[PDB]
RNA sequence: GUAAACGAUGUCGACUUGGAGGUUGUGCGCGUGGCUUCCGGAGCUAACGCGUUAAGUCGACCGCCUGGGGAGUACGGCCGCAAGGUUAAAACUCAAAUGAAUUGACGGGGGCCCGCAGUCGUCAGCUCGUGUUGUGAAAUGUUGGGUUAAGUCCCGCAACGAGCGCAACAUGACGUCAA
RNA sequence: CCCGCAGAAGAAGCACCGGCUAACUCCGUGCCAGCAGCCGCGGUAAUACGGAGGGUGCAAGCGUUAAUCGGAAUUACUGGGCGUAAAGCGCACGCAGGCGGUUUGUUAAGUCAGAUGUGAAAUCCCCGGGCUCAACCUGGGAACUGCAUCUGAUACUGGCAA
């Protein structure tokens, strides 16, 4: 069964990258969406929209550069066999800094860099680059 | 461009007669600056086989975008059985790395390094997935390029 | 330089002064040039040989290890 | 504790000057410079890597007189440091002592420096001192009438003199003002080998 | 393997017994063949070692002077060519002697220096 | 209570170019479901291959592996009328065992030809450069459709050329048998 | 510790040199004698055995054996596999267990933040200091990744309610 609905969203970005997809749609949530906004605001989809209400469906537009996706890698790291919580100060560096880790705080989810800059730790949600 | 030989194989073929022993070279050059290639020739001569592993090398030349004679950020190159980590590292480090990926790290211009082959130190697979490693390593110009930031922001 | 006997005796001599034979055989090197004995002073004698452009066939170095036969063969062109 | 054998041979070995010889006649008269030293001498097979790293150690080593257990030691404290490993370690043995009496010109070789063996005015009779910036460094009053510290200054006056020393007459007296940087030695040591090496 | 099934399941020499030699008394002193592609007359010894096991050692160098009933030191290393070998004999300690008219690796073979 | 009980491929869910079939529903030649077979793309794979019925991209949970032997054996337990099954070691021994693929050689494998059916053998072979394919050994060229005494010649063809043989003007290619 | 006396005088060895691995020749031997960590070496021109000459590495030590970790991503948490290399139970149902679609509220167990207490000294590390130097000794710091308590945060996971 369907047991974790952040990775099937990342997957979804995934597949769709490698298959050169100009959007990419699936059932939302309200987690998905605070991801979606996260990769939107640090420029790794273009846009998205949620459209229904009692079924409401996610819609990302995914971006592509000089051909290439944009979205070179994309890995779920808390995951529901495993939860990846970080103080602070043992927050991961994507990349050397040049991706991003998306973490869940007690302020919403964000970056790393703006969890590290806020002062705070979290759930490690997932690595973009 | 400096040049590098890695290895020498002696190989066989069977035929009719008995067996007929050639050899071949593994090369590689670089400017030293960011340019890399490999090289691998066969001839029935070992001087041959170095000749047409180098003509091959400097044909077969990729980009990869330094900093400071280090790398941007850790990468991971896979080729074949032989998977290859490399880590920027500090001035001073030298190359950390076993002699395949030493050769390609120093003609390419990588002075400071941190590497560990992984799987199989077969050199011909070893090279290709440490030129693999390093041609797909991202700069932040790039980076920022792609996102549609400032470096800054990156 | 070009006079068969002349680069025939060449690598002979050579061989006698300790020069590799494939360095005396591909500066001799239409030409065959073959050499056959006991070469780099090896328990097993071998022959070896290089031609370069055509040599149409149907249309003794007295070395410390032993005999070290040399044979050259020059397509000069035709008649 | 000490190499007592000829001095030449590691020259030879090392295919290059190292600075071992007193030069009161030129080197290539004393020896064969070109040649490694032995029966198979004029030979000259492909070396290793290995082999290329080793020679590199065993040169900065062979100019010193330092033995491997002490050079090891010099290692681990470059390494220690802050900062570039190979510039320290190279630092550490220009900080040496028994350069200093040899390099201000009061014994011919290092290996009479060594047997000639005062700091900030105190006596020290440590070949390892390091010695640090503004130290001065000199010579004792009391054995000045050797022919030795008289003949071996003649032979450092030939020389280029050191470039962040000092070097007096008479008294004679010098202050380790500095450190020497990279720039200051000869770019000839590749001590990026001898990082190698010890990494291995 | 998962990581709930490592929570539920996480992942030559004995007679010297992890000693650098042990004494022994020779039970048997012969020869052997090696086995393929060697050939030579090996001087091996069975030994009642001061723990009670029994082994075979090998007698290393050109000559020896053990018998029956001869009190030896024995260290590891076993000799490639004879299969359940894994001993050899210290020359020049207890009984054993050192190897007659030795000049090179003396120290191995248990030879004063000339 | 075991089988090569096999797709030698655990179950469930999501996602990711195509083509040709089979079978079974259903809506208005055109759709839309289920099950199933063959080919193949990206991707994956040591390679062979797999390829929306994944061996691709992910998530949940389970089972299982840790060099070849000794051994699925011994001991103990449990089960069985028995045959035996199941759980499952150690000493000891070797530096390999193994997978896939490559060039030969070989087959009491297949196809097509030839010969009164120093050497193989006057047999028609044997190679190289450059290019291209393969992680690589290597391959291609030299295979194929014809034709020839002949790698002879023609035509096609990721090969394009060249050398030694063939032929032409007795002549024995590269090599084989430590002959 | 210092000063004086005499005279190079009283003071250099051990392993290695076929590849891995820095260092090669001659003589003796002839699958013998022997070597060997692994591959291997030795049957008449042995850089592999034994001696010598030369050389390489260490040096008041050098080798050997034993033993631990490393290399070994070769038990793989970091960090591996299971079509054919070792590996999918013959197939299913299913208790315990693990995991759990979507919305709101609530809680604050996990999680996160801050504070406080504790985490002996030595050791390790950093900057200094002292023995002529070093080892060694030593001042202050950092560290001791932990644990507990209190006060907050509430995205995510859990509990509860709808
Ligand atoms: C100590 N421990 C419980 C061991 C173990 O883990 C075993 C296992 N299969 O995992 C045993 O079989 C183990 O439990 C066990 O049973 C052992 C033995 O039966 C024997 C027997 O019977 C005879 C000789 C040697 C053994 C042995 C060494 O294999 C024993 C080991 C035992
Ligand atoms: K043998
Ligand atoms: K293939
Ligand atoms: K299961
Ligand atoms: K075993
Ligand atoms: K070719
Ligand atoms: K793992
Ligand atoms: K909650
Ligand atoms: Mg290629
Ligand atoms: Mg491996
Ligand atoms: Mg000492
Ligand atoms: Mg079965
Ligand atoms: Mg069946
Ligand atoms: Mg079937
Ligand atoms: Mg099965
Ligand atoms: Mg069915
Ligand atoms: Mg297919
Ligand atoms: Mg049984
Ligand atoms: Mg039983
Ligand atoms: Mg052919
Ligand atoms: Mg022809
Ligand atoms: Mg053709
Ligand atoms: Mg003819
Ligand atoms: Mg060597
Ligand atoms: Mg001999
Ligand atoms: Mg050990
Ligand atoms: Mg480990
Ligand atoms: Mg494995
Ligand atoms: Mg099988
Ligand atoms: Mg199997
Ligand atoms: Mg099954
Ligand atoms: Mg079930
Ligand atoms: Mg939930
Ligand atoms: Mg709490
Ligand atoms: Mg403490
Ligand atoms: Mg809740």
């Amino acid at each position: 069964s369907m047991q974790d609905p952040i990775a099937d969203m990342l997957t979804r970005i995934r597949n769709g990258q490698a298959a050169n997809k100009a959007a990419v749609t699936m059932p939302s949530s309200k987690l998905k969406v605070a991801i979606a906004n996260v990769l939107k605001e640090e420029g790794f989809i273009e846009d998205f929209k949620v459209e229904g209400d009692t079924k409401p469906e996610l819609e990302l537009t995914l971006k592509y550069f000089q051909g290439k996706a944009v979205v070179e890698s994309i890995q779920r790291v808390s995951r529901p066999g495993l939860r990846i919580y970080k103080r602070k100060d043992e927050l991961p560096k994507v990349m050397a800094g040049l991706g991003i880790a998306v973490v869940s705080t007690s302020k919403g989810v964000m970056t790393d860099r703006a969890a590290r800059q806020a002062g705070l730790g979290g759930e490690i949600i997932c690595y973009v680059a | 461009l400096q040049e590098k030989l890695i290895a020498v194989n002696r190989v066989s073929k069977t035929v009719k007669g008995g067996r007929i022993f050639s050899f071949t070279a593994l090369t590689v050059v670089g400017d030293g600056n960011g340019r890399v290639g490999f090289g691998y020739g066969k001839a029935r001569e070992v001087p041959a086989a170095i000749q047409k592993a180098m003509e091959k090398a400097r044909r077969n030349m990729i980009n990869v975008a330094l900093n400071n004679g280090t790398l941007q950020h850790p990468v991971k190159g896979v080729h074949t059985g032989s998977r290859v980590f490399m880590q920027p590292a500090s001035e001073g480090t030298g190359i950390i790395a076993g002699g395949a990926m030493r050769a390609v790290l120093e003609v390419a211009g990588v002075h400071n390094v941190l590497a560990k082959a992984y799987g199989s130190t077969n050199p011909i697979n070893v090279v290709r997935a440490t030129i693999d490693g390093l041609e797909n390593m991202n700069s932040p110009e790039m980076v920022a390029a792609k996102r549609g930031k400032s470096v800054e922001e990156i | 330089e070009l006079d068969a006997k002349l680069v025939a005796d060449s690598i002979t001599s050579q061989l006698e002064r300790r020069v590799m034979f494939r360095r005396a055989m591909k500066r001799a090197v239409g030409i065959k040039v073959e050499v056959s004995g006991r070469l780099g002073g090896a328990e097993i004698a071998r022959t070896e040989w290089y031609r370069e452009g055509r040599v149409p066939l149907h249309t003794e170095a007295h070395t410390t290890y032993g005999v070290i036969g040399v044979k050259v063969w020059i397509f000069k062109g035709e008649i | 504790a000490r190499y007592l054998g000829p001095k030449l041979k590691l020259s030879r070995r090392e295919g290059t000057d190292l600075f071992l010889k007193s030069g009161v006649r030129a080197i290539d008269t004393k020896c064969k410079i070109e040649q490694a030293p032995g029966q198979h001498g004029a030979r000259k097979p492909r070396l290793s890597d290995y082999g290329v790293q080793l020679r590199e150690k065993q040169k900065v080593r062979r100019i010193y007189g330092v033995l491997e257990r002490q050079f090891r030691n010099y290692y681990k404290e470059a390494a220690r440091l802050k900062g570039n490993t190979g510039e320290n370690l190279l630092a550490l043995l220009e900080g040496r002592l028994d350069n200093v009496v040899y390099r201000m010109g009061f014994g011919a070789t290092r290996a009479e420096a060594r047997q000639l063996v005062m700091v900030n005015g105190r006596v020290v009779n440590i070949a390892s001192y390091q010695v640090s910036p503004n130290d001065v460094v000199s010579i004792r009053e009391k054995a000045k009438k050797q022919s030795r510290v008289k003949a071996a200054l003649e032979l450092a006056e030939q020389r280029e003199k050191p470039t962040w020393l000092e070097v007096d007459a008479g008294k004679m007296e010098g202050t380790f003002k500095r450190k020497p940087e990279r720039s200051d030695l000869s770019a000839d040591i590749n001590e990026h080998l001898i990082v190698e090496l010890y990494s291995k | 393997a998962t990581v709930n099934q490592l929570v539920r399941k996480p992942r030559n020499v004995p007679a010297l017994e992890a000693c650098p030699q042990k004494r022994g008394v020779c039970t048997r002193v012969y020869t052997t063949t090696p086995k393929k592609p060697n050939s030579a007359l090996r001087k091996v010894c069975r030994v009642r070692l001061t723990n009670g096991f029994e082994v075979t050692s090998y007698i290393g160098g050109e000559g020896h002077n053990l018998q029956e009933h001869s009190v030896i030191l024995i260290r590891g290393g076993r000799v490639k060519d004879l299969p359940g070998v894994r001993y050899h004999t210290v020359r020049g300690a207890l009984d054993c002697s050192g190897v007659k008219d030795r000049k090179q690796a003396r120290s191995k073979y248990g030879v004063k220096r000339p």
